[PDB]
This record gives structure tokens, C-alpha cells and sequence, in this order.
């Protein structure tokens, strides 16, 4: 059906800029209004900018908190929406969604505004010293997020990844997977960690100690 | 701006029973055209929001008829008739009568289920981590209910609090349980000054902790 997919997020210094975008498919893009809504734990869901249609002279609207800082725009030929964000502050940190009022949401892109530097995670296997539980420790990264999968997404049930904890401007998280005892080590179990901000993609096979 | 007011939380709801979520709006959302422009969104854990109900009482495509919504121009009620594990998440109300567009704060639906003891696993530091100069000991306390739980670390019998960081998952969409990790962060230098590492989980399902250990 309709797919809304954001990109362009990452880390930038206070006072810096960022330009994010999303591409929409499965509808005729030029016929829909377009908005950006950001989510932070501090403010929840926050609408920040909207753009109307070619017939409306591409009229635009902004939240008071970002007028002058943000510029929304669209390229109907490419089915793409943009947000140009200037003079960013730490409070502009959030997940930015494309929201097509009122019916569709994208999957979000993360924007971090911080003076700390990007650091890739170190990934270490958690192996034991009828079911067997394994894990991956993802340590010492900045900014959020990371994504962890198991066997490239094949193992989905019996998995959970714990929220990251921040210490000294680095994050650490773990992921656990529970499988039947016979299956591992006989069949391979591997955690796949991605950290978009450093362009890290790592795979860690969990082997018996 | 229009203020949409909803409580942060619901009293836990037993599986198979009724949940009710309130919202109010500082301005009437009932338009001259008959429609009340009230919307509900569900954000499941780790997911983006998705449309649940539009125009006050209309179910979006695919939404189960266990969901229903009623209200005036200013006071609204979401009802789920027989809650299922999958329904857990944060429910947001929103208006569509002006800009700026505003959302309620979200109401988290908690499911009540049978108490379940945690499954506890402890993991010694990897050979890899030790090469890097680190030694993090990880303990997973998985698929327990209710949410409240305590972990105690011991090194060679003595209680250790220094360097412990804990993280709790949101409620599971499948079995309605919670899980927690406790990570004891040591340097290789300090880890190698001791032998026995223990994590102990205390939960309401027993008066005795579940104890897991290893020797370095
Ligand atoms: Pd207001």
C-alpha cells in the first residue's frame, strides 16, 4: 500500500544544520498535504511544519518554536518531501516523522544535536560460561540509535533489545535471544548491529566459550 | 494552541477485559458539517504511530471491531472491548480543526496477566572484551510479570552496586511480560582481582531470590 520512508538524519553540532527527506510510494504524492512531526520524550509528538499543494502555491505553515529555523519543501516529480533545519539547538534532538495528515506516518529519522562526537559501538558476544539464552553487548557508542537483529532478522521471536543507557556521553545496550538448546551451537546464531551515524555494520557470531 | 488532555497511564487491564481511555479538548472539535474531528493513534512499542480511529468513531482499515470510540465536541472515550496482548502501546488523541496540529500526551495501556517468575541468565566477559581492557558482566532477567523487580550483584560474596546499570523493556506485545538487563561494568584490571560473580533476582513470585553465578 502506501509507504513513507525517511532518511538524512544523524548528528550535528549545536548551531549547525541538517536536511532530512522522505519518499512516499503507493499514492499520488502531489495530491497529499505533507507535514513533519517530531517526537522527543520531553515534548512528545510535536507538529513542526506542513506544506500544501501546487494549487495552493505550495503554501507552508510552521510551529512557532521553529519558524525562521526550518524550511519545508517538496518535489512532486520525485515524490519527496524535505525539511531544511538551520541553527539547531539541543532541544531539536528527536525522531522526525513524515506525517501525511491525517492518515499516514513514516518510520522516523533520528536527529541528534550535540557537541559530543560520533563513536562506533564495540560489539561483544554473550555466551553461557531446554532453551538457551544468548546475547550481544553493544558498548560505548554515540549518538543513538543502533539497531540489533539476530541472524539477519531470521530470529525474531524470543528476542528483545533493552533500552540504551547513557554514561559519559556514550550509550550501551544489550540484546538477548532465546533459542532451543540443541540448535546452538549446532546452528549458527549471529547478532547484527548497525550504527548509522558512524556507518558501522557489524556481525558477531556467538560461539560457546 | 488546542490542548488535548489525556492521562499518562491506565490501571492495568486484565487480558480479555475492557479498557477505556479518556481524552478532552480545550476547544470543541464538532464542526458545522456534523463531523467531530477527533482522531486516535496507536504507537506500539518500537513502532511509529498508526491511525486507529478517525472522525471520532470511524475505524481505520484493518482495525479490529474490538475498538470503538464515542464523544462530544470536547470529551472523548476509546474503548477496547476484550484486550489482547497485541493492543499494548501508547494511545494518542489528536484534533484536525486548525493549525497547529496538536496531540495528547499519550495514554499507555498496561495489560494485567498472571505473575511469572523471571528467567535469569548471567554472562561472563567475552575474551574479546578482555582484549580491549574491559570486563562487563551481564545479567538478563527475562519475561517476568509484574514489572517490579530487584537485582543484587555480588563479587566474592560481597554486594556490589558500583558500575551497575539497569534497563527495563516495555511490556511485551506477545506475552505481556517485562524483561530487564543489569550490566556490571568493570575494567579488566578490577575484574581480574576477584573470582566469583553473582546476580540475584528478587521478584514477588518468590520470597527467595533466583541466584546465578560464575567463577572467573
Ligand atoms: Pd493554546
Amino acid at each position: 500500500e502506501v509507504k513513507v520512508e525517511e532518511s538524512g538524519g544523524g548528528l550535528v553540532q549545536p548551531g549547525g544544520s541538517m536536511k532530512i527527506s522522505c519518499v512516499v510510494s503507493g499514492l499520488t504524492f502531489s495530491n497529499y498535504w505533507m507535514s513533519w512531526v517530531r517526537q522527543s520524550p520531553e515534548k512528545g509528538l510535536e507538529w513542526v511544519a506542513e506544506i500544501r499543494l501546487k494549487s495552493d502555491n505550495y503554501a507552508t505553515y510552521y510551529a512557532e518554536s521553529v519558524k525562521g529555523k526550518f524550511t519545508i519543501s517538496r518535489d512532486d516529480s520525485k515524490s519527496r518531501l524535505y525539511l531544511q533545519m538551520n541553527n539547531l539547538r539541543t532541544e531539536d534532538t528527536g525522531i522526525y516523522y513524515c506525517f501525511l495528515p491525517m492518515d499516514y506516518w513514516g518510520q522516523g529519522t533520528s536527529v541528534t544535536v550535540s557537541s559530543a562526537k560520533t563513536t562506533p559501538p564495540s560489539v561483544y558476544p554473550l555466551a553461557p560460561g531446554s532453551m538457551v539464552t544468548l546475547g550481544c553487548l553493544v558498548k560505548g557508542y554515540f549518538p543513538e540509535p543502533v539497531t540489533v537483529t539476530w541472524n539477519s532478522g531470521s530470529l525474531s521471536s524470543g528476542v528483545h533489545t533493552f533500552p540504551a543507557v547513557l554514561q559519559s556521553d556514550l550509550y550501551t545496550l544489550s540484546s538477548s535471544v532465546t533459542v532451543p538448546s540443541s540448535t546452538w551451537p549446532s546452528e549458527t546464531v549471529t547478532c547484527n548491529v548497525a550504527h548509522p551515524a558512524s556507518s558501522t555494520k557489524v556481525d558477531k557470531k556467538i560461539v560457546p566459550r | 494552541d488546542i490542548v488535548m488532555t489525556q492521562a499518562a497511564f491506565s490501571n492495568p487491564v486484565t487480558l480479555g477485559t475492557s479498557a477505556s481511555i479518556s481524552c478532552r479538548s480545550s476547544k470543541s472539535l464538532l464542526h458545522s458539517d456534523g463531523i467531530t474531528y477527533l482522531y486516535w493513534y496507536l504507537q506500539k512499542p518500537g513502532q511509529s504511530p498508526h491511525l486507529l480511529i478517525y472522525h471520532l468513531s470511524n475505524l481505520a482499515s484493518g482495525v479490529p471491531d474490538r475498538f470503538s470510540s464515542s464523544g462530544s465536541g470536547t470529551d472523548f472515550t476509546l474503548r477496547i472491548s476484550r484486550v489482547e496482548a497485541e493492543d499494548v502501546g501508547i494511545y494518542y488523541c489528536a484534533h484536525n480543526v486548525e493549525l497547529p496540529r496538536t496531540f495528547g500526551g499519550g495514554t499507555k495501556l498496561e495489560i494485567k496477566r498472571a505473575d511469572a517468575a523471571p528467567t535469569v541468565s548471567i554472562f561472563p566477559p567475552s575474551s574479546e572484551q578482555l582484549t580491549s581492557g574491559g570486563a562487563s558482566v551481564v545479567c538478563f532477567l527475562n519475561n517476568f510479570y509484574p514489572k517490579d523487580i530487584n537485582v543484587k550483584w555480588k563479587i566474592d560474596g560481597s554486594e556490589r552496586q558500583n558500575g551497575v546499570l539497569n534497563s527495563w523493556t516495555d511490556q511485551d506485545s506477545k506475552d505481556s511480560t517485562y524483561s530487564m538487563s543489569s550490566t556490571l561494568t568493570l575494567t579488566k584490571d578490577e575484574y581480574e582481582r576477584h573470582n566469583s560473580y553473582t546476580c540475584e533476582a528478587t521478584h514477588k513470585t518468590s520470597t527467595s531470590p533466583i541466584v546465578k553465578s560464575f567463577n572467573r
